[PDB]
Order: structure tokens, then C-alpha cells, then sequence
């Protein structure tokens, strides 16, 4: 899922993590009153869109720049008037931009020292890990490439929790000194608790730094959430912003389908994550480009097959559909029925390459044979990939 | 140590199995299929339904009562994600030698806590979660894999993907090699059994003469497997190892269906895993459809 800057920073603030003071406004007058209530020396107005490059973006109103600094609350309201309800186009958006419904009115903070700090689950050490670097404000794996001595890690025991010696050592390795080191150590402990509380896969703060006035602040952050934990994080997943997503992926999300759009023209209908990845791989190895990844496993129901198939046929890029099922818990006849009925109330118009194996495959092939659909049956993975590639321009 | 439970991976005809989530939808169905296959399914658990019968077998309120009353040595878990971690923990608490968790969708943080207890005992061996299970062809099936494609043979198969296990099984059966033991370790980022655990069993098993290792993007288990093979599968009597790694074309930063299948921070890519495995003497099949033929050629060239 995705959160706006104001959503993740509010999540951090509500759990004792220090961020810049801010309000969110839905109208220009709301932004003006928010700027007045801030009582801040300098104010930053930020359009709320997920994509990056807001600083160099252009609004459909003609206003240049999605991030503006000013000391006058009336300027905040006037500039917000040229922001809200307009589209903001940046280097990372489609050329028609993204509609800005909300702006952030925040206290503008000066930054005198930047560090990197992230918290995630370490697969090798089977527990949470603190990953920090005193070289903040840049790409982290860039630092790891040229200065691996500047990456510091603290492995944390999940049952023991974060220890004060772990928080203090990381704050020291990040470069914080004296009272600012104690402040940073305490913020690391509150970032750790937040990380566990919200079932995050990663809380990444960059820059994790300090103001000239001697406050340790999380100036910007990104939080990735564990999708497996949505059932116990519904209040956070309710905040999900799907307005900048691939619209087909939004449709897939409505039906709990694992769909990832790609740039090819061969649609993939697969019942396993490994097989679907392998299907994309073998299409590429035989000269094709897959249009999507699709993992439809578990106790799949015919209605899920019906929707997924309609989803693939709604993609204008798709010139052919490769169905590849090795069913174990998946009953192949459920696949065959969902596809045949889908092609009834949809009028199939692209080549259909089908390969079925496993649970109840013989009954499933009989459903396809008696369907009269234009099907090209495949023999194995290689045959399926070559036949699908042969079906497209 | 937890590595002492590695031997519990090798189910056989004398393995006795209980089912956690026995009365549920998938627990009932695959319990039926296990009985029709010949698996010694002796009962199962569902909290609050102990004292009932299900498929002619006793239902119990706890794993411990089920274990004591049937002598079960293995448990398979069909428990929904919100409770499956507690179902694993109960089986560890009952000291069930082998636990197989099929459930997909367990919170990662839950499994981090499960692994904390798991790694500090040596009685219980956990396969999964998010896995198809384990099968000894013609002796014992614990999981969801289609039994009719299997054939008792001499290839050991370990895989992070259930569907790719079926591919390898079907191909090795078609060429006549068959399978000694198949272990699907699942596609989650935190689980109870990795490649090295299965490789240790395969190298010491006389019935296993060749190995198929199936991996994918994410983590470093394939890299750890390569290091294990460099140190323990050299020597004069090495066993041939064929591999396929999924996700050569996967985009970065996205979890590809599996919770553990993601390239992030310049780590987890399939190409590095292919290179690591090849440096350990593994013959990596470029195509997933050629696993059976690739290891067949290795058996032919080895006379
Ligand atoms: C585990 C899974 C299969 C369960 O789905 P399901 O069988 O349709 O669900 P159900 O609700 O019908 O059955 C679950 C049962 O477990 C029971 N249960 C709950 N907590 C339990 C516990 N601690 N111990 C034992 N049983 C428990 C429930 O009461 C329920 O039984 P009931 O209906 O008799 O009351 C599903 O969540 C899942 O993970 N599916 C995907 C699996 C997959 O594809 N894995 C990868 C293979 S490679
Ligand atoms: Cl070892
Ligand atoms: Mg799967």
C-alpha cells in the first residue's frame, strides 16, 4: 500500500517520533488558517502527491513548483489556491500529472546534519535490525557501494526488545554528539516500537538529522507495510492511497488478486508465484515480453478466475493470453470453468495458449475441448512460451 | 541445537500424522486425499471440537492430547493466518518431531517470534509456512502436492515454490528418474527449513543420487546453499545438483506473489544466485522446463 507524506508523518508523530509540526488542508482558506495556527518562523507548503519531483513540478493552474517556503500565512493560502483541485505534473508522473486534493502546511526546519536510519526484519539474523549511516540525504545502496565501512547494523532480539546500549551505539555511529546523541538514541527506540506496532517491513528515515537549534528530527521517511498483517492493521490500510496506481492493479486489488503490470503484450495466468515468475522468465527467454505477473493460488474459486481473466482482457496491451496451471491445491477444472464462462460473456478475441497439469487435469481439458473456444493447447512450459510468443506481433 | 531435528524431514511409511485445522475446509479435503494416498493420518485438532470424530478419526482440542492418544510424529497445519503462528507454537510446545505449515499469509513479525522459539529447541522440525509440504513417494504425503505425478526414485527436490516442485517432479518422473524425497520449504521470508537443511539430508541419504534445488529472488538462502555445497558436496563421491532460479525478469521493489520474493536495496536478485550456485558446481538449468533433462544428462555423463 501507499501513504502520503502527511499520513506517514502523522503516524510517526502519534507514536512519539519527532517530525516537523504540520497541518493538512483541503481548501485554500484552510491552508491560510493552518499557517496562522502554526506560529512558525518559516512555513513550507507541500502538495501531497505520492510521486517524487514535486519541487520541479508544474500545476495545471500554471503555478511552478509544488514546494514553497514563506513567512507570510497569507502567501500560504494564496499559493494553495493555485494548488488544490489542480493537477501536478513532475518527472515521476504521467504527463497529465496527478490531482492535488490536499496540501501540507508545515513548519520549515533548517537541517544541519543528515544521517540515514532504517529498521527492518533481517532474514539472516531472524530478527529486527537497525541499519544506519552517518552519510545521510543520499541513496543508501550508493553509500553501501562506495563506502561499506559507513554502514552500521545493530541486530535486535525480538523478545528482548531494543536495548539502550543498542540505541546509544547506533546514535553514536550515526555521528550525533552529547545531548543530541541521547535524543537520537531515544528517537531510535520510538522508531523501533512504531516499526513493530504497525507491522512494518521497513521504517526508513532519510534524513534522520538535527536542526541548528539542537533538535533531532525525522525530516522525511518512508514506511513499507507487511501485507500479510492487514487483518490486524485495518485502520492503517484504510488510509491506502490508490490514486496514482496502475488502474488495472487497482481493479485487481478489489478482488484480492496478486497482479503486477509489466510492459509486454503476453498476458500470464498462473496459479503459483514461482511458476508465474518462471513463466515470465521463459517467455523472455523465447523472445517475448510478458504483459503482467499473476499469482492466483491457494483455494482459488471460479469467481476469482472469471475476474482475473476479464482483467487481462481489459488491458489494451494484451495480444495473447498464456494460461499455465500446475494444480495441487488448485483444481484445474475450476480454471477451465472460469475461463470458458468468461469467454462466453466477453467474446474472446486474442490467442489463448493453455497448459494444464496436476489435480483433475483430465476433467479440465474436457471442459476446454467441449467449449469451442479458440484454444492452442501446450505440452510443457517451453512449448507454452514458444506458442504464446508465436501468437503475437 | 535446532539442526538436530533435520532428520525429522525424512517422512516414511511409518510416519503418523495429525492435522491442525482438521475440520476446516482445506484440512478436511486434503486429509481425505492423504487417507486415499495411504498416509497414516490418525486424527487432528480444532480448538473447541475435541471429542468429535471427523472422517472416522478422532478430533482433539489440543496438539498434546492428539499426540499422546495417537503416537503421532508429524503435524500438518491448515490454520488461517491470524492463528497459524499459535498453531505452530502449540506444536513446538507439544514437541511434535515434524510440523508442516501450509498457511500463506502469516504476518512476518509473527514468524520472527515463532523462529525465536524454534531456533532454541531441538525437538521439533518446522517446514513452512506458505509451503506445499513434504512427500516420500509411495510412503507418506504431508501436504497439498498432487500425488499421482510422483514416482519413487533417486532425485531429492527442495523448492521455495510449490508449483515449481510439481514441475520438477513431473519432469523427473517422465524421464524415469523418480524422486526420493521432496521438500517444499515455502515462499515466506521467515520459515523453519532452508536449502541447507534439506541438502544435508540429501547428501547423507543413499536413496538420493541427484538433487534439484529450486530457488527464486529474495533473501540469501540460495547463496548459503552454495557455500554449504562448496564445503560438503565436493570430495570424490559428489552428488550432481541441478538448479533453477525464478525471477530473472522480476521488477525490483515488488513482492512477486511470495512474501519473500522481492529485490530490494540491490539485494536478492536471481542472477547473483545463479552465479553463486554455479561456482559451487551446480548445473543451473536456464529453462524451468528442462530440469528433468538437465539432471538426466548429468546422470548419463556420470555413467
Ligand atoms: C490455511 C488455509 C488453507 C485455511 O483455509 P480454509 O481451510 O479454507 O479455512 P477454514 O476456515 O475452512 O478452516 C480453518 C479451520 O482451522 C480452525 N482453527 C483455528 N485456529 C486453530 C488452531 N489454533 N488450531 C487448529 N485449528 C484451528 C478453525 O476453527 C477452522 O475450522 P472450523 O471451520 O471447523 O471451525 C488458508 O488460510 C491458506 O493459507 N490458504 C493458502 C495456502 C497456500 O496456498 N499455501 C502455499 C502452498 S505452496
Ligand atoms: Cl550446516
Ligand atoms: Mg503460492
Amino acid at each position: 500500500m501507499n501513504l502520503q507524506e502527511y499520513q506517514s508523518k502523522k503516524l510517526m508523530s502519534d507514536n512519539g517520533v519527532k517530525v516537523q509540526r504540520f497541518f493538512v488542508a483541503d481548501t485554500a482558506n484552510e491552508a491560510l488558517e493552518a499557517a496562522k495556527r502554526l506560529n512558525a518562523k518559516e512555513i513550507v507548503l507541500k502538495a501531497q502527491i505520492l510521486a517524487g519531483g514535486r519541487g520541479k513540478g508544474v500545476f495545471s493552474s500554471g503555478l511552478k513548483g509544488g514546494v514553497h517556503l514563506t513567512k507570510d500565512p497569507e502567501v500560504v493560502g494564496q499559493l494553495a489556491k493555485q494548488m488544490i483541485g489542480y493537477n501536478l505534473a513532475t518527472k515521476q508522473t504521467p504527463k497529465e500529472g496527478v490531482k492535488v486534493n490536499k496540501v501540507m502546511v508545515a513548519e520549515a526546519l533548517d537541517i544541519s546534519r543528515e544521517t540515514y536510519l532504517a529498521i527492518l526484519m533481517d532474514r539472516s539474523c531472524n530478527g529486527p535490525v537497525l541499519v544506519g549511516s552517518p552519510q545521510g540525504g543520499v541513496d543508501i545502496e550508493e553509500v553501501a557501494a562506495s563506502n561499506p565501512e559507513l554502514i552500521f547494523k545493530e541486530q535486535i532480539d525480538i523478545i528482548e526488545g531494543i536495548k539502550d546500549s543498542q540505541a546509544q551505539r547506533m546514535a553514536e555511529n550515526l555521528g550525533f554528539l552529547g545531548p543530541l546523541q541521547n535524543q537520537a538514541a531515544d528517537q531510535i527506540k520510538k522508531l523501533y516500537n512504531l516499526f513493530l506496532k504497525i507491522d512494518a517491513t521497513q521504517v526508513e528515515v532519510n534524513p534522520f538529522g538535527e536542526t541548528p537549534e539542537g533538535q533531532v528530527v525525522c525530516f522525511d521517511a518512508k514506511i513499507n507495510f507487511d501485507d500479510n498483517a492487514e487483518f490486524r492493521q485495518k485502520d492503517i490500510f484504510a488510509m491506502d492511497d490508490k490514486s496514482e496506481n496502475e488502474p488495472i492493479e487497482n481493479e485487481a486489488a478489489k478482488y484480492d488478486l496478486k497482479y503486477i503490470g509489466l510492459d509486454g503484450n503476453i498476458a500470464c495466468f498462473v496459479n503459483g508465484a514461482g511458476l508465474a515468475m518462471a513463466t515470465c522468465d521463459i517467455i523472455f527467454l523465447n523472445g517475448g515480453k510478458p504483459a503482467n505477473f499473476l499469482d492466483l493460488g491457494g483455494g482459488v474459486k471460479e469467481s476469482q478466475v472469471y475476474q482475473a481473466f476479464k482483467l487481462l482482457t481489459a488491458d489494451p496491451k494484451v495480444e495473447a493470453i498464456l494460461v499455465n496451471i500446475f494444480g495441487g491445491i488448485v483444481n484445474c477444472a475450476i480454471i477451465a470453468n472460469g475461463i470458458t464462462k468468461a469467454c462466453r460473456e466477453l467474446e474472446l478475441k486474442v490467442p489463448l495458449v493453455v497448459r494444464l497439469e496436476g489435480t483433475n487435469v483430465h476433467e479440465a481439458q474436457n471442459i476446454l475441448t467441449n467449449s469451442g473456444l479458440p484454444i492452442t493447447s501446450a505440452v510443457d512450459l517451453e512449448d507454452a512460451a514458444k506458442k504464446a510468443v508465436a501468437s503475437v506481433t | 541445537s535446532y539442526t538436530a531435528s533435520r532428520k525429522h524431514l525424512y517422512v516414511d511409511k511409518n510416519t503418523k500424522v495429525i492435522c491442525q485445522g482438521f475440520t476446516g475446509k482445506q484440512g478436511t479435503f486434503h486429509s481425505q486425499q492423504a487417507l486415499e494416498y495411504g498416509t497414516n493420518l490418525v486424527g487432528g485438532t480444532t480448538p473447541g471440537k475435541g471429542g468429535k470424530t471427523h472422517l472416522g478419526l478422532p478430533v482433539f482440542n489440543t496438539v498434546k492430547e492428539a499426540k499422546e492418544q495417537t503416537g503421532a510424529t508429524a503435524s500438518v497445519i491448515y490454520v488461517p493466518p491470524p492463528f497459524a503462528a499459535a498453531a505452530i507454537n502449540e506444536a513446538i510446545d507439544a514437541e511434535v518431531p515434524l510440523v508442516v505449515c501450509i498457511t500463506e499469509g502469516i504476518p512476518q513479525q509473527d514468524m520472527v517470534r515463532v523462529k525465536h522459539r524454534l531456533l532454541r529447541q531441538g525437538k521439533t522440525r518446522l517446514i513452512g509456512p506458505n509451503c506445499p509440504g513434504v512427500i516420500n513417494p509411495g510412503e507418506c504425503k504431508i501436504g497439498i502436492m498432487p500425488g499421482h505425478i510422483h514416482k519413487k526414485g533417486r532425485i531429492g527436490i527442495v523448492s521455495r515454490s510449490g508449483t515449481l516442485t510439481y514441475e520438477a517432479v513431473h519432469q523427473t518422473t517422465q524421464v524415469g528418474l523418480g524422486q526420493s524425497l521432496c521438500v517444499g520449504i515455502g515462499g515466506d521470508p521467515f520459515n523453519g527449513t532452508d536449502f541447507t537443511d534439506c541438502l544435508e539430508i540429501f547428501l547423507n541419504d543413499p536413496a538420493t543420487e541427484g538433487i534439484i534445488l529450486i530457488g527464486e529472488i529474495g533473501g540469501n538462502a540460495e547463496e548459503n546453499a552454495a557455500e554449504f555445497l562448496k564445503q560438503h558436496n565436493s570430495g570424490p563421491k559428489s552428488k550432481p545438483v541441478v538448479s533453477f532460479i525464478a525471477g530473472l525478469t522480476a521488477p525490483p521493489g515488488r513482492r512477486m506473489g511470495h512474501a519473500g520474493a522481492i529485490i530490494a536495496g540491490g539485494k536478492g536478485g536471481a542472477k547473483e544466485k545463479i552465479t553463486a550456485l554455479q561456482s559451487a558446481g551446480v548445473v543451473v538449468s536456464m529453462s524451468p522446463a528442462q530440469l528433468g533433462t538437465t539432471i538426466y544428462k548429468e546422470f548419463e555423463k556420470r555413467k
